[PDB]
RNA sequence: AUACCCUCGA
């Protein structure tokens, strides 16, 4: 939820009303999850639990309470109406029915923090949860940071960088499986059943008969994502987390995608640490590894990055895709292809030339820029209509209509 | 007046229901409205 | 570093590690206790032991022997993981509980052996298994040079 | 060369001469034929050819004829610089007025005129007529005709009568100024018109006429009636890809312009309606307009976006404002930047440098040393070598970095130490290694930060990095001389870890023949590294110059010590290292160690101490785990108390019988002390928590725990963090600022609940949205004070003054905040110093105080020095090397050529980030003396003291002044000068509460006046509180009481009128609204008896507001002369108070309004100095009647208050040199010479009176009065207008001078900055003076 | 040793002159015009010329008669 | 290889 944009405060307009949080931010906004810097306060995270109102604004759950025990039924309840109720705390003496045993329990009435005795209070917290965000809820033990390390840390989080080998927390908050299942980087099972086949491009699954229509009984072909670039250049792929014969539910998880480990959520990974200065090694805030944090290659991470030609209409002539570019060394030829493209999966040094472009004859062809280097995984060719399909392409799409026929083959088998 | 000589208490821009959050729907809507205002206007040029 | 502690005024790291000792003691644990060819009632109990110490519900005897509890003890090998909520987490008595359940010390601390000279550090210091990350912010992308 | 920049209004003839051609056709690039076309923006005719020796059809393309044009190509060959050289101009069918001369906030063009600058508007809109040239008409030159008007008119004269509008009419009003005639009849009505306003604008006329007839400037030329346009590569169509082009903002304006010209003259060539022409007229103003500045009456927009077009003005103006980012900031080769890695195997002089970066940046030079040793023939080869990474570049790149040092600087550069010159080490990975001991002058943790690196090539810069900006060389900050290369957090930690001691540890006891047997001992294992043992050193001391004296002494010390000690140089005794080594013990050590052996065994120090800290802090397994905040036990019960006594309180408050607002603050007091108090607690027990056994009997010692290390050793963190990691948090505030009336109870330990987290989310959010505005403004308050401090440089040596300020210990409050040798150290003696007995010469003149000589004065009983300061120094165009004192940053003298203007902005600049009653009671015991008080001794003893001005002071012992407070006016004091009073004694029985009225004079008073009901009421309070008699307000008396004011006229016991000496009226003091006279009228009145008794921010905004001498909202009221006072007639509304100085009668008293409450009371001494009503002074006031050095002591005290609030050690010698530069002008006020008020710098006028006394006349030498300006008027006040174009306001200082005809001789640091030249300071002042050689002498 | 900045520019007392005129020696010693006073321990012109200034052999006088 | 907008780090 952000402040700035169309009728919005400007970073000029900043002051500090907007940029401080308020009584009223309480399980609607979260308070700790802010980035830091220009806009400060201006750009803000819904909490857990926030939910907008019919009108507009936001709004929070709540429980109802009695004079003598803890209704069950709750209530979602905006700002405005929270002025009569007076709200307690999501922890609470309990006399194992509800009724608060306690003599002061922490409450607000008309946002001033005080203490209440139980018979008096009217409404009741949902969980402690509620009042962070998303990203700040992910935080163990948050309750011993304060709020400034809390932001810088959720706001960190947010910046984290999927390894080769995702590694579940082994402390985490359990909110890792619900961020986890809610994105939509895990491959989840729509129907239940049990799974036909696997493998690491695909899953398929027989769907049970009981949730299933009378004719076409089992029929769910989960493609798995492949190496894919991402918008800040990293990978996403996803693999299979399940064997073949194992019944699935709705809802299951069938295959974990980036920084996930089973269906949980994991960005990081797990080491052994030390808190002792070290010859001055980690002198500020510096941090010393041992060598077999790269040996066992944990931090190690895929980057994908992506070159683009295109055939500009260039007034003399259109500009053609072809592997005799004028002045070309072999050895450069060598590691292209008869249509000018790098054949998939060959190692690029700094300067090679990954396609070949010939504009009047002078040379448009594409080449790695210099410190880039890497392995091609994928080449994509998009032709203009009414325009000669290369042998590229058709081998491309052949290879996609193959697939397309196998996979309808044995969902017909 | 009233707020002036006293009897109730003036707004705060604070309270979270003072302001409102918006949608991809509201302001998708919005530019949608605008669009259609401008379509409107040109028919009605030409539609008369 | 230690002294990063007490100045960013967060002393969420210093019990997530001492949790983290816990967990990797208790998968250790675990893994040693599959090695040595247990009987699924031994795991089954160690793990109702781990289950029912302080907080949540314990939700075994509803997995059967020799699948559930197996492939269990397999993933869990690698360290047993705790999830502590925002502000209804592990008390410290419950870590302390943890750890000298998972015969380790109870302060979590003990004296670390120098790696060059390999004498014995003259006050213990804390070690444990810390959830680290790695941000988008790689020096490879950083250098540049004109 | 060149010199003297001159700025003046373009003439049409020489706007024709710097053009090429005329600029006719609106379009630039035919779409068939890519070359520019005849006439238009980028034709080959005017601007050039688009090839370099090329033609437009290539009949000639030989490279011989560089000057010679074709006869079909009459584009001339020539190379393709030219460009951006040649320029065109547009010729206009009719003026235009310049927008610049017409919308700046005084109107050039309207103030030449004497017309306001709306009826010019309506001029140049075509909404009214002008006339010119009247002749024999009813109608003036000034006088504005409308439509109708105009036709009746002309309807009734016909001729004789010439009416225009438009510019055109504005370009005729012009040039038919003639100046002379208008200089000399405003000259003479200049005197005849009193008024002050009408004086000032008339004062103004007659400068800018002045101004006009010097600079050789014509009136007309305001009105351009021919524009030029900017050579296409300045205004250039980048091409996008894909066959677009780029086209810029200032190509579309002059399309609009062109298209507009074309069509004014095509619609006037065919006689179009006079509506239409006028309409046409409009829009090509408005076009140019638009071309040279936007957004000032029109705000033109472009198309098909809401982003205005960015005009010329918002060219010259650059990016970031005014600030120019090209001129000034000039992106350079030769760098690189990276992410920094701390290395703590780096000598202090060195840094790490990637192999790719080093590789890249020395390029250059790696080739030039392949092909001096032949192993490269072509470049080609040594690229292919250096590309390739053969075994062999890797030598020549270590001997082409072996002695080459490199420049590294972190992004925000607040200080000269935040780029410093390293001597490059090639290191393995992408990241620059760091020495961990310059992070804190860099002000750079390791969390991410990145460095630029820069690789200086001539061997000046080389030098010049070696021997100015080595790491070595800035040890000692600028802005004070303790130093900054100091060990930091771990370096810290691990010194005070060796150096502790145990009770009881392994190896306590026996002794250790040398150091080395300690270390062999101890690495051996056979001893703590902390225990109690005794040891013979050999160590040598300096005690006499000269002369090392060594001796062996047995000491009983810590292992730990005796280690650290073999590591501290042979100047320096052992009783230096004996303690427990804290961060600010290390740096007083360091400080001491640089003033001692010197520097280059000071670095060595340095690199070692940082050496043995990581190594010992290495050895010490020292962590932070939960065990180690140890929560106090008696904290449940100290929170279980109060909360019972909150709970009793709010019960009370339940009952009715405590009010919601006491109850508040009483709560709040009680959670502050119960917060204090457990913090206390806390403290105590973590500090002692250790228990150790010493051969039997268990005893306590100083603790172990890592955390109480951590704050006790400085090294990182603070009792306010402890105090929230182990202790309750305690109260927190809204973001109303309201303290919350409930505590956080809970620590980081036990953990927060949710709602104390969110209110720790209030405080934490506060303090992190400040953050970046505090940096902001800091920012720009640097980058003000650089801009009016930049052209202060040390010049002379010894101006020869022996003016100076009086330096005294700053004891404002009962304690000394800053003793004196702090104050004078580094700093020069103005006069002589003398013993507490005279004409003993102490120190006898300019002596530069060092440490022997501040130890020397602290020996003796010196208390007062007059120093030399930089706001002395009269000398002219500088500062003196000896008012300006010690250099900070070096040991010794500063030396010519040092810019200690720039020094000083940056030293104050620095640290603005880290910003965001009744009676005397003595503290300590000592001899009271008065200073500054006039008080008559009263009947018994009680020497009531009426003057405002008075103290009091407890001198101690020796002499030295230890404690000094305010005596008020009123004050009984047991007087006993030369008596000491114990402390705590209550020596001044002063109780105000009230203006009380003394009575030097005494006798029966006859209170005539006292009306019953019109003037007084004898109202008693309840119980007989007073048997006294309360004045009538005037407004509530009747209509004749409003008039009357009661008067005690003086009568002696018998009758006898007496009078106040000095005036013959009696003391007949009124009294006036809400008095309390005790006193029976005709009951004789001891002397000094009370007659009428009338009852009564922080951080960067503020030390903005100082150094801006801005005025508040209320100022304080102050006594403008000294003498008799009188009271104010508040019937008018406004206080008139007359003064009747006793030395010479000022009837002249200004009327104060009663808005504000004025607490002065008539008939005292006035006190021009004094203070008339409470509030905050103006700096002002102060500076015209206190004087110079009353002003520069009070700002100085007002700007440390606020630096020492965070603890920021400043030296003062920076505020005063930019209070130095801000008093830099002087305003005159019988000139003789000049005009009657002028700002004029007080070097000119002093120039002039120096010139003018041996000269005409004598009587011809000017007075004047010092004027203060702030520094953002200051810096855009100054002679050069180059300085002042790059600050702010561009376009209003460029107008100014161009009128002015102003010439910039560049004589200033950013002049030679901009124009690329030999900075004035520094090393450049030798090519400087050789260049002045050269052309002042011939 | 070390180019000594230390006890050099403390007897000139400017530090400014020491730079200009090892800037002008360094010159000299690069154009091989004179002989370094002080024998090469393998440092590079500048280093060397500021051990000359450090060392009291050359001066601007001394460097003036060279010139 | 020019200007805005967005996001991020110190
Ligand atoms: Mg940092």
């Amino acid at each position: 939820v952000s402040a700035l944009g169309p009728g919005g405060l400007t970073r000029e307009r900043a002051g500090f009303e907007v940029r401080d949080v308020h009584p009223t931010h309480y399980g609607r906004v979260c308070p700790i999850e802010t980035p830091e810097g220009p806009n400060i306060g201006l750009i803000n995270s819904l909490a857990t639990y926030a939910r907008t109102n019919k009108y507009g604004f936001l709004e929070s759950p709540y429980r109802v309470v009695k004079d003598s025990l803890v209704t069950d039924e709750i209530v979602f309840l905006s700002a405005i109406e929270e002025a009569d109720h007076v709200i307690a705390q999501a922890s609470a003496t309990l006399n194992e029915k509800g009724q608060l045993v306690d003599e002061l329990v922490a409450v607000r009435h008309l946002n001033e923090f005080t203490v209440k005795a139980p018979e008096d209070v009217t409404l009741m917290d949902v969980s402690p949860k509620q009042v962070v965000s998303v990203a700040a809820s992910l935080i163990p033990f948050l309750e011993h940071d304060d709020a400034n390390r809390a932001l810088m840390g959720s706001n960190m989080q947010r910046q984290a960088v999927p390894t080769l080998r995702a590694d579940k927390p082994l402390v985490g908050t359990g909110m890792e499986r619900n961020v986890a299942r809610d994105s939509g980087v895990c491959v989840v099972a729509r129907r239940g059943g049990v799974i036909d086949s696997v493998d690491a491009s695909r899953v398929v699954v027989r769907v049970a008969d009981d949730e299933v229509e009378t004719g076409e009984a089992g029929v769910d072909i989960y493609n798995l994502t492949k190496y894919t670039r991402s918008n800040q250049n990293t990978c996403i792929n996803q693999r299979p987390l399940v064997s073949k014969g194992d019944v699935v539910a709705r809802g299951d998880i069938l295959a974990d995608g980036p920084s996930t480990d089973m269906g949980e959520l994991a960005l990081g990974q797990n080491m052994r640490v030390a808190f002792m200065p070290w010859n001055g090694f980690n002198f500020e805030d510096s941090i010393c590894l041992s060598e077999r944090v790269v040996q066992e290659d944990r931090f190690t991470t895929i980057h994908i990055q992506e070159l683009t030609c295109v055939a500009r209409d260039t007034k003399l002539g259109p500009e053609e895709i072809t592997a005799d570019i004028p002045n070309v060394g072999e050895a450069a030829l060598n590691k292209l292809d008869e249509a000018g493209i790098v054949y998939v999966g060959a190692e690029v040094q700094a300067g090679d030339i990954l396609v070949g472009k010939v504009t009047p004859v002078k040379d448009t062809s594409l080449r790695v820029p210099t410190g880039t280097k890497g392995t091609v995984i994928d080449v994509q060719v998009f032709t203009r209509d009414g325009v000669e399909r290369d042998s590229r392409a058709l081998s491309i799409e052949k290879m996609q209509l193959d697939q397309i026929r196998k996979d309808l083959n044995e969902e017909f088998r | 007046v009233d707020i002036r000589n006293g009897k109730g208490i003036v707004d705060d821009i604070d309270h979270l229901g003072n302001r409102r959050v918006r949608c991809v729907g509201e302001m998708a809507e919005n530019q949608f409205r605008v669009g259609l205002v401008r379509v409107e206007r040109a028919v009605k040029e030409r539609l008369s | 570093n230690p002294l990063g502690v007490p100045s960013r005024m967060n002393v969420g790291q210093i019990l997530e590690t001492h949790l983290g000792l816990a967990a990797k003691g208790l998968g250790e644990k675990i893994n040693r206790m599959l090695e040595e060819q247990r009987k699924v009632a031994e795991l089954r109990k160690f793990l109702h032991e781990i289950y029912n110490e302080i907080g949540g519900r314990e939700e075994n005897l509803d997995e059967l022997g020799d699948n559930e509890i197996l492939a269990l003890a397999k993933n869990l090998r690698g360290g047993v993981p705790m999830a502590t909520p925002v502000f209804d987490g592990a008390k410290e008595r419950e870590i302390k509980a943890m750890l000298k359940l998972a015969d380790l010390p109870e302060s979590g601390q003990m004296r670390l052996f120098d790696g060059r000279t390999g004498n014995q550090f003259e006050r213990p210091t804390t070690v444990g298994y810390m959830y680290m990350l790695k941000l988008n912010h790689l020096v490879d992308d950083k250098m540049h040079a004109r | 060369e060149f010199d003297a920049i001159r700025i003046g209004l373009a003439s049409p003839e020489m706007i024709r001469s710097w053009s090429f051609g005329e600029v006719k056709k609106p379009e630039t690039i035919n779409y068939r034929t890519f070359k520019p076309e005849r006439d238009g923006l980028f034709c080959a005719k005017i601007f050039g050819p688009v090839k370099d020796y090329e033609c437009l059809c290539g009949k000639y393309k030989r490279l011989k004829h560089r000057g010679v044009i074709c006869e079909k190509c009459g584009v001339e060959v020539a190379l393709a610089k030219v460009r951006r050289e040649r320029m065109g101009h547009i010729e206009l069918a009719s003026p235009v007025a310049h927008i610049w001369f017409l919308k700046s906030l005084p109107s050039r063009i309207g103030l030449l005129l004497d017309m306001t600058l709306r009826d010019i508007e309506r001029v140049l809109y075509f909404e009214s007529y002008v006339v010119i040239d009247p002749g024999m008409t009813t109608l003036e030159k000034g006088q504005l005709l409308n439509d109708e008007q105009y036709f009746e008119a002309l309807e009734e004269f016909g001729d004789d009568f010439d009416a225009r509008m438009g510019a055109e009419a504005v370009h005729e009003l012009l040039n038919a100024i003639d100046l002379e005639h208008e200089i000399g009849r405003l000259r003479e009505e200049i005197p005849q018109t009193n008024s002050e306003t009408k004086i000032k604008k008339l004062s103004k006329r007659l400068k800018l006429m002045e101004a006009f007839q010097g600079s050789g400037n014509k009136p007309e030329w305001m009105v351009l009636t021919v524009l030029p346009v900017l050579p296409p590569d300045l205004r250039p169509l980048v091409p996008l890809d894909g066959g677009r082009f780029a086209t810029s903002d200032l190509n579309d304006l002059y399309r609009r312009v062109i298209n507009r010209n074309n069509r004014l003259k095509r619609l006037l060539d065919l006689a179009a309606p006079d509506i239409i022409v006028r309409n046409e007229k409009r829009m090509l103003q408005e076009a140019v307009d638009a071309l040279l500045d936007n957004g000032r009456r029109g705000r033109a927009i472009t198309g098909s976006n809401k982003r205005p077009l960015k005009s010329l003005a918002d060219m010259i103006k650059g990016k970031q404002g005014r600030f120019r980012q090209n001129l000034l900031g000039k992106r350079v080769d030769y760098s690189g930047r990276s992410v920094i890695t701390v290395g703590p195997t780096l000598r202090l002089h060195q840094c790490g440098l990637p192999k790719k970066m080093a590789l890249e940046l020395f390029k250059p030079f790696i080739f030039g040393k392949l092909e001096g040793r032949g192993m490269a023939t072509t470049i080609k080869a040594a690229k292919k070598m250096v590309e390739r990474e053969l075994p062999e570049v890797w030598d020549v790149l270590a001997e082409v970095i072996r002695e080459h040092p490199v420049l590294l600087n972190r992004a925000p550069t607040l200080h000269r130490l935040g780029i410093q010159a390293f001597e490059p080490v090639l290191i393995e990975g992408k990241a620059i290694q760091l020495h961990p001991l310059v992070c804190a002058a860099y002000n750079a943790d390791f969390d991410g930060d990145q460095m630029a690196v820069h690789v200086p090539l001539t061997l000046e810069a080389q030098l010049e990095a070696r021997a100015l900006m080595m790491s070595t060389n800035n040890i000692l900050s600028p802005a004070n001389g303790e130093p900054i290369i100091v060990p930091s957090q771990d370096v810290v930690m691990g010194l005070y870890y060796m150096t502790r001691e145990a009770i009881n540890a392994k190896g306590e006891g026996m002794a250790f023949a040398d150091l080395q047997e300690v270390d062999r001992a101890y690495r051996s294992g056979q001893a703590s590294l902390h225990a109690r043992v005794k040891v013979r050193i050999n160590e040598k001391i300096k005690g006499e110059d000269g002369q090392l004296t060594a001796n062996t002494r047995i000491v009983d010390t810590t292992v730990g010590r005796a280690l650290l000690f073999q590591v501290v140089p042979a100047g320096l005794p052992f009783d230096v290292v004996n303690q427990s080594m804290k961060k600010k013990a290390i740096s007083k050590l360091i400080n001491h160690c640089y003033r001692v052996v010197g520097l280059k065994d000071t670095v060595i120090f340095a690199d070692q101490l940082m050496y043995t800290g990581f190594a010992y802090s290495t050895i010490s397994g020292v962590s932070i785990g939960v065990n180690d905040f140890v929560i106090p036990d008696e904290k449940a019960r100290i929170i279980n108390a109060a909360t019972d006594e909150v709970k009793e309180i709010e019960s009370q408050y339940a009952s009715g019988l405590v009010t919601q607002g006491e109850k508040y603050n009483k709560v709040i007091d009680l959670w502050s002390k119960a917060n204090d108090e457990v913090s206390k607690a806390m403290m105590a027990n973590l500090s002692k928590e250790k228990v150790v056994d010493r051969e039997g009997k268990e005893v306590d010692q100083e603790s172990f725990n890592s955390m109480y290390m951590m704050a006790d050793s400085g090294a990182r963190g603070s009792a306010a963090q402890i105090r929230q990691l182990a202790g309750m948090r305690g109260l927190m505030a809204k973001p109303d600022g309201s303290i919350i009336e409930t505590p956080i109870t809970a620590n980081f330990r036990e953990g927060l609940n949710v709602l104390q987290y969110f209110i720790s989310t209030h405080g934490a959010r506060k303090g992190l949205a400040d953050t970046a505005l505090k940096t902001a403004n800091s920012g720009y308050l640097t980058r003000r004070l650089v801009d009016v401090a930049q052209d202060l440089v040390v010049t002379e040596i010894d101006c020869g003054t022996e003016h100076g300020l009086l330096m005294s210990p700053h004891i404002e409050g009962g304690d000394v905040v800053e003793p004196l040798g702090e104050r004078v150290l580094g700093r020069v003696i103005a006069r002589d110093v003398f013993k507490p007995g005279s004409d003993e010469v102490i120190v006898p003149a300019g002596t530069l105080i060092d440490e022997k000589w501040v130890d020397f004065l602290e020996v003796m009983s010196v208390d007062e020095v007059v120093v030399r300061s930089p706001i002395t120094c009269e000398t002219r165009h500088g500062i003196c090397a000896m008012c300006y004192g010690r250099d900070l940053a070096r040991g010794h003298r500063v030396n010519i050529g040092e810019a200690v203007g720039v020094i000083a902005a940056q030293s104050i600049g620095e640290p603005g980030t880290q910003l965001t009653a009744d009676n005397v009671q003595v503290k300590n015991g000592g001899t009271i003396r008065l200073h500054n008080l006039k008080h008559v001794v009263r009947a018994d003893g009680a020497l009531v003291a009426v003057s405002r001005s008075g103290e009091l002071a407890v001198a101690d012992d020796f002499g030295r002044e230890r404690e000094r407070y305010k005596l008020p006016y009123g004050a009984v004091i047991s007087v006993k000068e030369g008596d000491k009073v114990d402390p705590g004694a209550i020596v001044a029985k002063w109780d105000p509460h009230t203006h009380p009225i003394v009575t030097e004079v005494d006798g029966t008073v006859a209170f005539v006046g006292m009306e019953e009901g019109i003037t007084v009421k004898r109202q008693t309070d309840e119980l007989t509180g007073l048997t006294n008699i309360e004045v009538m307000d005037p407004k509530d008396r009747p209509a004749a009481g409003k008039d009357i004011r009661p008067a005690v006229k003086l009568i002696d016991a018998a009758g006898k009128d007496l009078l106040l000496p000095g005036t013959d009226v009696p003391a007949q003091y009124f009294l006036p609204a809400n008095a309390l006279v005790n006193l029976t009228d005709g009951a004789k009145v001891s002397i000094g008896d009370v007659v009428a008794r009338i009852p009564q921010t922080g951080g960067l905004p503020r030390v903005a507001d100082l150094f801006e001498a801005r005025r508040p909202k209320e100022p304080s009221i102050l006594a403008e002369i000294s003498g008799t006072i009188s009271f104010g007639k508040e019937t008018k509304g406004k206080r008139r108070l007359v003064i009747t100085p006793n030395d010479g009668s000022d009837p002249y008293e200004e009327l104060i309004p009663k808005w504000r409450h004025l607490n002065v009371f008539e008939g005292e001494q006035v006190n021009r100095g004094e203070v008339i009503s409470d509030g905050p002074s103006n700096p002002h006031d102060i500076l015209r009647l206190l004087g110079v050095s009353s002003l520069a002591k009070y700002i100085v005290n007002e700007i440390q208050d606020v630096y020492r609030l965070q603890g920021v050690k400043i030296n003062d010698k920076h505020i005063e040199t930019i209070l130095r530069q801000m008093l830099r002008k002087v305003e005159v006020s019988e000139s003789g010479d000049s005009s009657f008020i002028k700002g004029d710098q007080v070097e000119l006028t002093q120039v002039l009176e120096e010139n003018e006394q041996l000269g005409t006349e004598d009587k011809f030498p000017a007075k004047y009065e010092r004027v203060l300006l702030g520094i953002t008027k200051a810096s855009l006040s100054t002679e050069s207008f180059i300085s002042a174009a790059s600050f702010q306001e561009t376009t209003r200082v460029l107008t100014e001078a161009a009128v002015t005809g102003k010439r910039d001789f560049l004589r200033g640091l950013k002049e030679n900055v901009v124009v690329g030249r030999l900075i004035p300071a520094g090393t450049g002042l030798a090519y400087h003076s050789e260049r002045k050689r050269q052309r002042d002498l011939g | 040793a070390r180019v000594t900045v230390e006890d050099c520019l403390d007897n000139v007392d400017n530090r400014f002159e020491l730079v200009m005129l090892a800037t002008k020696r360094a010159r000299q010693l690069a154009t091989g015009g004179k002989e370094p006073k002080v024998a090469w321990e393998n440092d590079k012109p500048t280093v060397v010329a500021l051990r000359e200034i450090a060392s009291g052999l050359v001066d601007e006088n001394v460097v003036q008669q060279e010139d």
